[PDB]
């Protein structure tokens, strides 16, 4: 309920804002999946000259 | 190869084999070598004045490359540490005495230097 | 120069009212190309490099600026021949180059701009580039550019509360002034600048 | 001899001012400002010192007064030695002496010695250089042989014989000098911040006070030494305004907002306490003899006024010393921002 | 999993109370006394619950006026202003100013290109960078013995330097259409090589305690993600171009290419993610990989085979002659192809001919003629794309300098890459781009 | 309004409210605002010097309404008062008010903002950035001035008074 | 206008509001202005922020 | 709406949000944009209003004083303060007491 | 006397003090890579009980190492004012001492010392690792010597006065 | 693009994750094995020796 | 020794016998760093000249 009230007025900014030509401040909290991080394997793609 | 305190040799002889060219003076980077030379009484071509600031230069080694008698040397001293900025000024004095101290190491070195090329 | 190489000249088809002045030189490397760009026109080919088809995959990788006012040929002054790009430099205030790289074309390509006024007038392209941010507040501050429709015109790697375009030829390596400590303001000061000379 | 003192005022730190001075006694308060006086119009300064502890920074930051090259620090300096100070006013056209017993030694035998013995040997090496062109010799206001404070007795027997010694030496006798590094309103904040309930008083607070800059005095100097005439002249230096002991912790307590509590001792037993036990900066008999008499400028010498400078208000003065110590009370949001 | 977004951003609308800073954002100078930043960065960061939100770096407490002491210098005089600008890539700032120089003169450095010492230092030079940025990522995230580990290689790397050129730093070895062949021996080589061997070791010792655990993949995985569009954008180039899977080295580059890069068979890799974890194992990698380029350029300048008997059809081996002692031979190529250039720079100096002691004067009076023209000549320096752009007027002095340091570039992002991350985040990012502020400033 | 200056960038008055229960609202002319500033775009072009006068007199009016709290926090009340500091960069504008280049004033105004920024966040320290505020020929008003040059040359030409200071040190 | 309730577009352009509605100056200098401040211009709601203050 | 703009709809894919929501550089303004011939801040026009409500419009009589000044002096010289010392003339600071 | 006390003590004092001398880990220029080379195992400072330290509140040295320019002038001074006492600063690299290779550059203050008092100086450019271990070594037997320099003279019962 | 290859961290050496750098390894070792073979079988190493008449 | 103990030659000085380093006439005896001393570097002109 708490969050609700920041959620209210977002339809409208968005809906009457263009998220990309307009300048429009927010911020945000980037998140990772600590269950995929340690379940990522290692690995690189090895380029070499043609043959 | 090391660079490390800047010092002035002479001939075995005892004769200072700096000579009043400038060479190290136009080649320092750093504009820290001071060169002011007079004749000498019985005629020779030497300096009057010949100043390092240790502080201002970088210890690259443009001076002894850049001397075409090898007057100049950064011999392998680097136990220089100073508690006064002003003794950090080196003077002709200084460069003398250091040199004096360090030629044979100081020879040593520019033995097997000069005997490479051949 | 033994590669396939081509000239940029779709900027200047696309914009049919603009006139070509386009170098190659071994001095550079074998896909590196040097063109004129007027100022008027700067911002809008700029617009149609970021989007245009095989210009798309472009970075603006460097830009910095000249001051040709004070350059001059000090050796070889017969042998300059009316094609060289050194001609440009005489009696212009300034020349600001950009460089940017193709991946594409596998390319190279720096545009030349004369700003002959005296306020150094040009439009900013940090809205269409985002790092030509840093390097163009660079230019600005280090030379004096007046760059217009730039997102900041902070000023990046000069000293705060000093107004001064260090790089320009007529200012003095030494500087004007020297930052001391004071023991009566107990605190760090600058006053006149007094140096020394080898 | 020629008292005449040819030197350029016009340039910094690295220009060439004309004058080589040397200063006893720059490890006191006063001795650092002085230093830079000079140094900071490019004159060459010398500071023979025998203080310990060595790595102090009193010692530390007296090479700043001028730069490289310019100022040199004579450490272990001998004070009972002529050939010592003769090295050190060698090739000093200016002797400058501020060489007088601190406040924390209430022997007689050694406050004497400080302010006499120093004081004339400094005189008498100056004699004997010709090239000493100009001594200034620090005394104290108030110096009187019936006073009861040791040191003003000692400084009004040292300041004659340097007049006897060197006729043309000039002495300053300032008041109470305040400043960031003083031992006035340093000492009232941190007597009040050690008790945080009083400031500890031992009389009727009835004494006359004068405060001037430290700046004001470096100035004082400076026209001093551009000025030939006042060779040979005693100066009694001091602010515009005589103010009373009370009145002064009056305006320190309005300036910096600290409610103002002062708690009475009886002169007599906190004498008798003060001068039977060990004796440290904030805890020494001077200051509880020095709280009756009065330090102020006298009509009997030459004023401020003479030296052509104009001394700042106590009250404007010592408020930017006291802004980090400042009552917080009731304050707005804006100003909460800090 | 149920959604987050509103949970995980927070917009602002016009003149509205919940939808705006309810609270007083935390102001901080990171930098520029401080561990994490290098030590001439100044950042206003703005937390708002220990994660950043707003980004103002002040990068001028390193500037220095390079560029303008370079310009009021002739070209020699200015080259160890290349060491400074970059502390663990200061060879390769000298090829590239050296590179520059040779492109205005019109010439080519063939002494230092058949001796290999221009390839084989610059790939010593980057293991020394990645080492330096390996260890000093592993140092910010946590990790103590990793920088001792990896600062044990480049004492090593350093002792190589001095013993090139005498001194540990800045080495300020090359220089334009010359090469101290002197220097140049063949037990350096041969200590080269066991310091390649040997590094597997460090490499390996790094890897059991950084590829795998579990808190180095949940603290970089995922961190700093950024897509070839941010690149392109960006100018990112180097390890984080690659991270970005362009595949973009300007070493292998056919008309780009400066050295004998592209003469040998070595590999560059890219990953398809761009985060700090792949740019990790990008620069481990390449760690691992400059040590073969090495041995390559090594082998390059070696005599492998030897006489055979024709009656016993065994080697027969010179007692008395230097090659016996060693197998690499610097010189080899050199002499064999340029045998009157060889020849001459070994007989003739400034103590006995007229002409080497006049020009052996005007070079250090006043540095050698360069022709008027523009250049830009640039290198893959471990830190990325860095190049150098040259106008001279004829003269003995560069009318104008400009440098090119992907340095500023990467630090261009940070912002973009670390907007939203929490502070520890931020002290790993600043670490993973790679960035020092002299070549910055 | 997305910007340093924006009536948003307010500092909160309260923890759970913005200066009251009824309204909201918050100071950030006299004082800097909550946000840092991340960019400060360009000043847009002026076409006319009635423009550049305009942009000139807006710039000089909002560092009069900042001086006190620069003041307040650098601890230079002492040296001058915020008139006194007022009158005294209006003087350095006048030096200046000869110009009659829009770009070059627009150039000069985007300068000014941008080390009045610095002023209020600190980034410049009291006495470097006190010469702007010093004044011209008036002693500062936390030291004691010496009139010992006034009182030697009283009623003698400016031209008389620097040749007996001189302009060269006279060891040398 | 699709999406955008009672808003309704006119000749030069679609409104930022219902038709009776008032227009809101600082919308407009968000639209049109965004990011971009000459000055920091007191209007009166900056005038009365600062009294509220 | 933040489905249509492109957000991350799913558990999974909110740790991709910085990529849809940030990453996205801007679109740089329209050329004509910069062609504008006044930038002056938008305010509502006062014609027809009060006398009071006017007072608070733009001053354009101050505009047209100024644009007036800059006609009749095209080029003025360079003003210069006098550096050379002069006695305060508020003199409290060196001549208050309290 | 309070010598018989004071000076036992006075040398257990400088003994402590010199065994632990934690420097500060502030490092501006390629110099700052020099002292982490003399920090690291090679030449391990830890052998003479020298501690990096982030705060100035918890440092004894102040490492000047590396060039210091006017737009960072007034954060070393508020650093060195910052630092506890007792302490002591050592210059490194020639940048620090006298401006190196910038002494003709405008932003470049020309030495450290004008703005610190500047106990001890390093040359080099960059110094070397034992070059840095040299000037601590040095610094830290001056540092011992500090308490009792002889300054106190001796009466005719040996007792200094 | 169409068979990319790729280098997979899967055991504590990343040295045997590669056949290249296995070859690197082994080179290496057999470079060191035929140095200190020969200078075995030479039994002796000139050097220079410093002379103090070179400078007469 | 300095260059012995530094590792640049395997070389050694040797009192009495054939040396490798050369022995000239001006030649002065070794001394320790002398700064913060008395017998310390004084630039002529210097205020403790
Ligand atoms: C265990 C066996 C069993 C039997 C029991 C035996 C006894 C058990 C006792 C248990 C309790 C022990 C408590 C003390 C522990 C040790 C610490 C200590 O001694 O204090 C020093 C310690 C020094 O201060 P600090 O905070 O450490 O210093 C910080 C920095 O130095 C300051 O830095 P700064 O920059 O702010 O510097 C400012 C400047 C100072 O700031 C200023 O500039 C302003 C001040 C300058 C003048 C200072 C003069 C001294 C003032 C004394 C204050 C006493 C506090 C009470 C005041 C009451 C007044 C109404 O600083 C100074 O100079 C420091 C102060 C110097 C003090 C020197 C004298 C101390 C020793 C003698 C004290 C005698 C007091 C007796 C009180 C009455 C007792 C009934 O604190 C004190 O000075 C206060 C001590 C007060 C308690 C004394 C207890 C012993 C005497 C009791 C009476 C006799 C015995 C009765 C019982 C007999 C039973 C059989
Ligand atoms: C673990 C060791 C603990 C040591 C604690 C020592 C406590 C103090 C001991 C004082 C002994 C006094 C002996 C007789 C003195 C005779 C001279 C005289 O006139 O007497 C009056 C003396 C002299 O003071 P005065 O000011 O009256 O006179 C000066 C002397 N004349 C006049 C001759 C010039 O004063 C006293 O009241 C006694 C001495 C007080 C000394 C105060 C400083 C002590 C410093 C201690 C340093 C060691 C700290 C150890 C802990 C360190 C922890 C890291
Ligand atoms: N409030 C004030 O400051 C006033 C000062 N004065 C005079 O001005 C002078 C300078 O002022 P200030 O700095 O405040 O005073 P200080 O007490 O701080 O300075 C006195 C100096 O003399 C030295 N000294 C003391 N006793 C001896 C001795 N027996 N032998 C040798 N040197 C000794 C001290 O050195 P060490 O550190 O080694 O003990 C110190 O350097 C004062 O000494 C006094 O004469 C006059 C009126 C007011
Ligand atoms: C906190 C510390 C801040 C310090 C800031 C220092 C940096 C300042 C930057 C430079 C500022 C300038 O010079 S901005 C320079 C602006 N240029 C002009 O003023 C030219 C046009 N002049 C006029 O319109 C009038 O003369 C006018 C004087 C305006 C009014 O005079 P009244 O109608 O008669
Ligand atoms: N000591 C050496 N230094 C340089 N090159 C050498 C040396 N010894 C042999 N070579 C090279 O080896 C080749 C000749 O091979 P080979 O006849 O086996 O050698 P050598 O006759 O000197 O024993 C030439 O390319 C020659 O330059
Ligand atoms: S080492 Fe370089 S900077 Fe130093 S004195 Fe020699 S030539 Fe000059
Ligand atoms: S040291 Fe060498 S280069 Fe310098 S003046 Fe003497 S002889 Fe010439
Ligand atoms: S003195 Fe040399 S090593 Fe030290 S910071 Fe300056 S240039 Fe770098």
């Amino acid at each position: 309920s708490n969050k609700n009230y920041t959620i209210v007025k977002q339809s409208n900014l968005l809906t009457m804002f263009d998220f990309f030509k307009d300048f429009i401040n927010f911020s945000f909290i980037r998140k990772q999946d600590l269950n995929n991080q340690t379940n990522f394997n290692p690995s690189l793609r090895s380029i070499k000259k043609k043959y | 190869l090391f660079r490390g305190e800047h010092a002035l040799r002479r001939y075995p002889t005892g004769e200072e084999r700096c000579i009043a060219c400038k060479l190290c003076q136009s080649a320092c980077p750093a504009r820290a070598i001071t060169i002011e030379t007079e004749p000498r009484p019985d005629g020779s071509r030497r300096t009057v004045r010949y100043d390092i600031d240790m502080t201002k230069c970088i210890y690259c080694g443009f001076c002894q490359e850049a001397c075409p008698v090898d007057a100049i040397v950064e011999g392998p001293n680097y136990e220089q540490t100073a508690y006064l900025h002003e003794d950090l000024f080196y003077d002709k004095y200084k460069l003398l005495e250091n040199g004096d101290k360090w030629e044979p190491q100081i020879a040593r070195n520019i033995e097997y230097l000069i005997n490479q090329p051949l | 120069m033994q590669n396939k190489y081509m000239q940029p000249i779709q900027l200047f088809i696309v914009f049919e009212k603009l006139n070509s002045k386009m170098w190659i030189s071994k001095k550079l490397n074998s896909n590196h190309s040097i063109a004129l760009i007027p100022s008027n026109w700067f911002y809008s080919i700029n617009l149609f490099l970021k989007r245009e088809l095989l210009f798309s995959n472009i970075t603006l990788i460097e830009n910095s600026a000249i001051d040709t006012i004070s350059y001059n040929l000090e050796t070889n002054q017969n042998d300059l021949d009316k094609t060289n790009i050194e001609n440009y430099f005489f009696k212009n205030k300034m020349l600001v180059f950009y460089n940017y790289y193709n991946y594409f074309l596998k390319s190279k390509l720096t545009l030349f701009i004369i700003l002959n006024n005296l306020n150094k007038n040009i439009d900013s392209i940090d809205r269409i580039f985002a790092n030509a941010n840093w390097l163009e507040r660079e230019t600005s501050e280090m030379y004096g550019i007046n760059y217009k429709w730039k997102i900041d015109t902070r000023k990046l790697l000069l000293d705060y509360s000093k107004i001064e375009n260090p790089m320009l030829k007529e200012f003095q390596s030494e500087g004007t002034q020297d930052a001391f400590y004071n023991i009566f303001e107990n605190q760090v000061v600058v006053l006149k600048n007094e140096t020394v000379e080898l | 001899r020629s008292t005449q003192l040819k030197f350029y005022d016009g340039g910094n730190r690295q220009s060439i001012s004309g004058i080589r001075a040397t200063i006893f006694g720059a490890t006191g308060f006063m001795g650092p400002y002085i230093g830079a006086a000079l140094g900071y119009i490019g004159s060459d300064v010398i500071f023979p010192h025998n203080h310990v502890y060595a790595y102090d920074d009193y010692v530390k930051e007296l090479k700043l007064c001028a730069g490289s090259g310019q100022s040199y620090i004579m450490r272990h300096f001998n004070y009972d030695d002529d050939n010592m100070y003769d090295m050190a006013i060698k090739n000093s056209n200016v002797v400058i002496n501020l060489v007088g017993s601190r406040l924390q030694n209430k022997n007689f035998q050694k406050a004497a010695y400080a302010n006499i013995h120093v004081a004339k040997k400094i005189a008498e090496a100056c004699a004997r250089n010709p090239n000493v062109r100009r001594l200034i010799h620090f005394s104290a206001a108030g110096a009187d042989t019936k006073s009861p404070s040791p040191d003003l007795h000692t400084k009004f027997h040292g300041e004659e014989a340097v007049l006897n010694a060197f006729p043309n030496a000039t002495i300053f006798r300032p008041c109470t000098v305040y400043g960031m590094q003083d031992y006035f309103i340093r000492h009232w904040i941190k007597e009040r911040d050690w008790w945080y309930h009083f400031n500890i008083v031992t009389d009727d607070c009835t004494a006359k006070r004068q405060p001037i800059l430290i700046n004001d005095v470096a100035q004082c100097v400076l026209n001093a030494l551009k000025l030939q005439e006042s060779a040979g002249q005693i100066y009694e230096l001091g602010g515009p305004h005589v103010y009373s002991r009370l009145e002064v912790f009056e305006m320190l307590a309005n300036l910096s907002g600290r409610p103002p509590k002062l708690a009475h001792i009886p002169h007599d037993i906190a004498l008798k306490i003060t001068q039977n036990f060990y004796n440290w900066e904030f805890f020494n008999m001077e200051k509880v003899i020095k709280d009756k008499l009065d330090l102020i400028v006298t009509g009997k010498h030459k004023t401020i006024s003479d030296l052509y400078v104009q001394p700042v208000s106590f009250p404007q003065g010592a408020e930017q010393f006291i802004d980090d110590v400042r009552y917080r009370g009731v304050e707005t949001h804006d100003n909460l921002e800090k | 999993m149920n959604r987050s977004i509103f949970q995980l951003w927070k917009p602002e609308s016009p003149r509205s109370n919940v939808n705006s800073k309810q609270i007083k954002t935390m102001n901080v100078n990171f930098g520029p006394q401080h561990p994490a930043a290098h030590g001439v960065l100044r950042l206003i960061l703005q937390l708002n619950g220990e994660i950043a939100e707003r980004f103002d770096p002040h990068i001028g407490l390193l500037h220095r006026g390079s560029e303008k002491l370079i310009e009021d210098r002739p070209y020699l005089q200015g080259m160890p202003y290349f060491d400074r600008f970059d502390y663990v890539s200061m060879m390769v700032q000298e090829h590239a100013y050296c590179l520059g120089i040779e492109s205005l003169l019109g010439t080519t450095n063939y002494s230092a290109t058949f001796t290999q010492i221009r390839t084989m230092y610059d790939e010593l030079t980057r293991i020394l960078n990645h080492l330096l940025a390996v260890a000093c990522h592993a140092l910010d995230v946590g990790s103590m013995s990793s920088v001792f580990w990896a600062f044990e290689e480049r004492e090593k790397l350093m002792e190589f330097y001095e013993r090139v050129c005498g001194a540990r730093m800045h080495a300020a070895f090359y220089r334009p259409n010359e090469v101290n062949l002197n220097a140049v021996s063949s037990f350096l080589m041969e200590d080269i090589l066991e310091f390649s061997r040997n590094f597997f070791t460090t490499l390996n010792e790094m890897h059991n305690v950084l590829t795998y655990n579990k808190i180095w993949k949940q603290r970089l995985i995922n961190i700093g993600t950024y897509s070839f569009q941010t690149c392109l954008d960006y100018g990112l180039t180097g390890v984080m171009a690659r991270s970005c899977g362009l595949k973009r080295d300007l070493r292998l580059s056919k008309t780009e290419t400066y050295a004998n890069y592209y003469y040998l068979n070595f590999r560059s890799y890219t990953g398809q993610h761009g985060d700090c974890y792949d740019r990790f194992l990008i620069r481990m990698n390449e760690m691992c990989e400059s040590l073969n380029i090495v041995n390559q350029s090594i082998n390059k300048i070696s005599k492998f085979n030897n006489i055979v008997s024709i009656n016993t059809k065994k080697n027969i081996l010179n007692k008395e002659n230097f090659n016996r002692q060693t197998t690499v031979l610097p010189h080899l190529v050199l002499s064999y192809l340029n045998k009157n250039d060889y020849n001459l720079k070994n007989t003739k100096n400034d103590y006995n001919s007229m002409e080497e002691l006049i020009t052996h004067f005007k070079y250090w009076s006043k540095g050698l003629k360069v022709e008027s023209g523009y250049t830009y000549q640039s290198v893959e320096s471990p830190k990325g794309e860095f190049g150098v752009s040259m106008l001279s007027d004829g003269s003995n002095k560069p009318y104008k300098c400009k440098v090119r340091s992907p340095a500023l570039h990467h630090l261009q992002v940070l912002p973009k890459i670390g907007k939203g991350h929490f502070l520890a985040d931020l002290v790993a990012l600043v670490g993973t781009v790679d960035i020092v502020f002299g070549e910055i400033d | 309004m997305n910007h340093y200056w924006g009536s948003s960038n307010t500092i909160p008055a309260s923890s759970t409210q913005n200066n009251n229960y009824f309204s909201g609202g918050g100071n950030n002319v006299t004082i800097r605002g909550n946000e840092i500033m991340e960019r400060l775009p360009s000043q847009t072009p002026s076409q006319n010097m009635v423009q550049a006068s305009m942009k000139t007199l807006r710039f000089y009016r909002k560092f009069c309404r900042l001086i006190p709290f620069i003041l307040r926090i650098h601890n230079i009340g002492t040296k001058f008062t915020a008139q006194q500091a007022m009158i005294n960069f209006g003087n350095y504008i006048r030096e200046r008010n000869h110009y009659r280049d829009p770009g070059l004033i627009d150039h000069r105004i985007q300068l000014g903002y941008e080390l009045l920024y610095e002023a209020e966040m600190h980034f410049s320290q009291h006495t470097i950035l006190m010469q702007y505020l010093s004044p011209y020929n008036t002693p500062l008003s936390d030291r004691g001035y010496s009139y010992l040059e006034k009182v030697k040359y009283g009623n003698k030409s400016k031209f008389l008074q620097g040749f007996y200071k001189g302009n060269k040190p006279t060891e040398f | 206008v699709k999406g955008k309730g009672s808003i309704r577009k006119g000749i030069h352009g679609e409104g930022f509001g219902a038709p009776s509605h008032a227009h809101d100056a600082l919308i407009h200098q968000i639209k049109q202005s965004k990011d971009t401040m000459d000055y920091q211009n007191i209007t009166n709601e900056v005038a009365q922020n600062f009294a509220n203050h | 709406k933040m489905r249509d703009l492109g957000f991350p709809m799913e558990g999974e894919e909110e740790e991709y949000i910085e990529q849809r929501v940030f990453m996205r550089e801007q679109l740089p303004p329209l050329e004509s944009e910069f062609w504008k011939k006044n930038y002056d801040p938008y305010e509502q026009d006062l014609f027809h209003f009060p006398d009071s409500f006017k007072a608070y419009q733009q001053q354009y009589k101050r505009y047209d004083e100024a644009k007036k000044y800059f006609e009749e002096n095209p080029n003025v010289e360079a003003t210069i303060i006098d550096r050379e010392f002069k006695e305060p003339t508020n003199k409290k600071p060196w001549t208050r007491k309290y | 006397r309070v010598d018989y006390i004071v000076t036992p003590i006075n040398a257990v004092v400088s003994w402590a003090r010199q065994g632990s001398f934690w420097p500060l880990t502030f490092g501006l220029a390629c110099c700052a890579v020099e002292m982490m080379h003399a920090t690291v195992s090679r030449y391990d400072f830890d052998r003479f009980g020298v501690i990096f330290r982030a705060t100035p509140r918890q440092a004894d040295l102040i490492l000047v190492a590396g060039t210091l320019t006017n737009k960072m002038a007034p954060g070393l001074r508020r650093l060195y004012e910052q630092t506890l006492d007792p302490k002591w600063v050592l210059s490194m690299g020639s940048c620090a001492n006298g401006g190196g290779y910038y002494h003709y550059s405008y932003s470049v203050v020309r030495g450290c010392n004008r703005i610190i008092p500047v106990d001890i100086y390093v040359p080099g450019c960059p110094p070397t690792a034992e070059a840095l271990m040299f000037g601590v070594l040095q610094l830290q037997k001056s540092l011992y010597r500090q308490i009792n320099e002889g300054e106190k003279k001796y009466n005719k019962k040996d007792l200094t006065y | 693009k169409y068979n990319p290859e790729l280098y997979i961290y899967k055991t504590y050496d990343m040295a045997a994750d590669d056949p290249v750098w296995r070859q690197v390894k082994l080179d290496l070792e057999w470079t060191f094995e035929n140095i200190a073979e020969r200078r075995e079988s030479l039994g002796y190493m000139p050097t220079f020796k410093g002379d103090p008449n070179f400078w007469q | 020794w300095h260059g012995w103990l530094s590792h640049q030659y395997d070389d050694f000085p040797t009192r009495t016998g054939n040396s490798a380093f050369v022995k000239h006439h001006y030649l002065k005896q070794h001394t320790a760093n002398l700064s913060n001393t008395p017998l310390n570097h004084v630039p002529q002109g210097a205020p403790q000249n």
